[PDB]
């Protein structure tokens, strides 16, 4: 049972900062890919960002230069730094392990930004 | 006199085949009846042996 733990969201005023985290346990063979995806009530999964085993970082044009992914090799975990927030970012996020086999999604982190 | 003309045999009409019980069920249901199938770039190879 591959399980990924999500944490670090909540209510933040406009301009604030947060640090989400997905920690992966289970099989997760070495060539894995950790991604993060957006969903606001009324829309589908919007791809936010991706890091592969190469450590390359990939981000969509929606949030250019605002969010970052940090990779921890020792625990093979991922931390998404959410900075310079704007109420267009009000959407629950889920993280996605591409891996090599059956894919596993998240339980969700509520991210809310408004004034 | 006595003369050996032909040879007597009994030709069979039916054939029977016996093999042991079919046991080692190959994984097929876990592939064709699987609930989830991977993407077209994380393609699922499963080895059956
Ligand atoms: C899948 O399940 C159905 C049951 O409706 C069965 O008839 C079929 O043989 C199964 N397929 C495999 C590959 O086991």
């Amino acid at each position: 049972q591959v399980q990924l733990q999500e944490s670090g969201g909540g209510l933040v005023q406009a301009g604030g900062s947060l640090r989400l985290s997905c920690a992966a346990s289970g099989s997760i063979f070495s060539p894995n890919t950790m991604g993060w995806f957006r969903q606001a009530l009324g829309k589908q999964r919007e791809m936010v960002a991706v890091i592969s085993s190469i450590a390359s970082t990939q981000y969509a044009n929606f949030v250019k230069g605002r969010f970052t992914i940090t990779r921890d090799n020792t625990k093979n975990t991922v931390h998404l730094q959410m900075n310079s927030l704007i109420p267009e970012d009000t959407a629950v996020y889920y993280c996605y392990a591409v891996d090599k086999s059956q894919d596993y999604w998240g339980q969700g982190t509520q991210v809310t930004v408004s004034s | 006199g006595i003369y050996q003309t032909s040879n007597f045999r009994v030709q069979p009409t039916e054939s029977i085949v016996r093999f042991p019980n079919i046991t080692n069920l190959c994984p097929f249901g876990e592939v064709f009846n699987a609930t989830r199938f991977a993407s077209v770039y994380a393609w699922n190879r499963k080895r059956i042996s």
